[PDB]
């Protein structure tokens, strides 16, 4: 699950971007 | 291709793992890490994770294998199975959604933060059909997009 966890960690990262505005 | 950002988004991933910074990621560590996410493999099922990105065969992940790796699977986008991997971690109850609770767990041991405020904020943006859980069409809609 080493990739899907990366998945999940980069998508969380796009989230504090559609944020951060 | 590599730049020098994704690869420290990579060496956070890897660290998550690497608990103790040896620089290598061993079966027990693999073994907490997927206990933490709700999963409980058997060693022979650690085994054989470790073995699938431990290149040189010593029986643990340095960060050059997990690198090789995870660049890979980046470089193919195809990767329907990857995502539904994701979904598992994150469907603890196995019900076929995500609940908010269930997200806000997996964020809070995935080394992330979120406020309440926030984890709404996050099914809510998925949240097509409004029921206040993210299944998994929904979810695929969410995590290719962007
Ligand atoms: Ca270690
Ligand atoms: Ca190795
Ligand atoms: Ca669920
Ligand atoms: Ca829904
Ligand atoms: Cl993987």
């Amino acid at each position: 699950k080493f990739y899907a966890t990366f998945l999940i960690q980069e998508h969380f990262r796009k989230f504090m971007k559609r944020q951060e505005e | 291709q590599l730049t020098e950002e994704q690869i420290a988004e990579f060496k956070e991933a890897f660290s998550l793992f690497d608990k103790d910074g040896d620089g290598t990621i061993t079966t027990k560590e693999l073994g907490t890490v997927m206990r933490s996410l709700g999963q409980n493999p058997t060693e022979a099922e650690l085994q054989d994770m470790i073995n699938e990105v431990d290149a040189d065969g010593n029986g643990t992940i340095d960060f050059p294998e997990f690198l090789t790796m995870m660049a890979r699977k980046m470089k193919d986008t195809d990767s329907e199975e990857e995502i539904r991997e994701a979904f598992r971690v994150f469907d603890k109850d196995g019900n076929g959604y995500i609940s908010a609770a269930e997200l806000r767990h997996v964020m809070t041991n995935l080394g992330e933060k979120l406020t309440d405020e926030e984890v709404d904020e996050m099914i809510r943006e998925a949240d097509i059909d409004g029921d206040g859980q993210v299944n998994y069409e929904e979810f695929v809609q969410m995590m290719t997009a962007k």
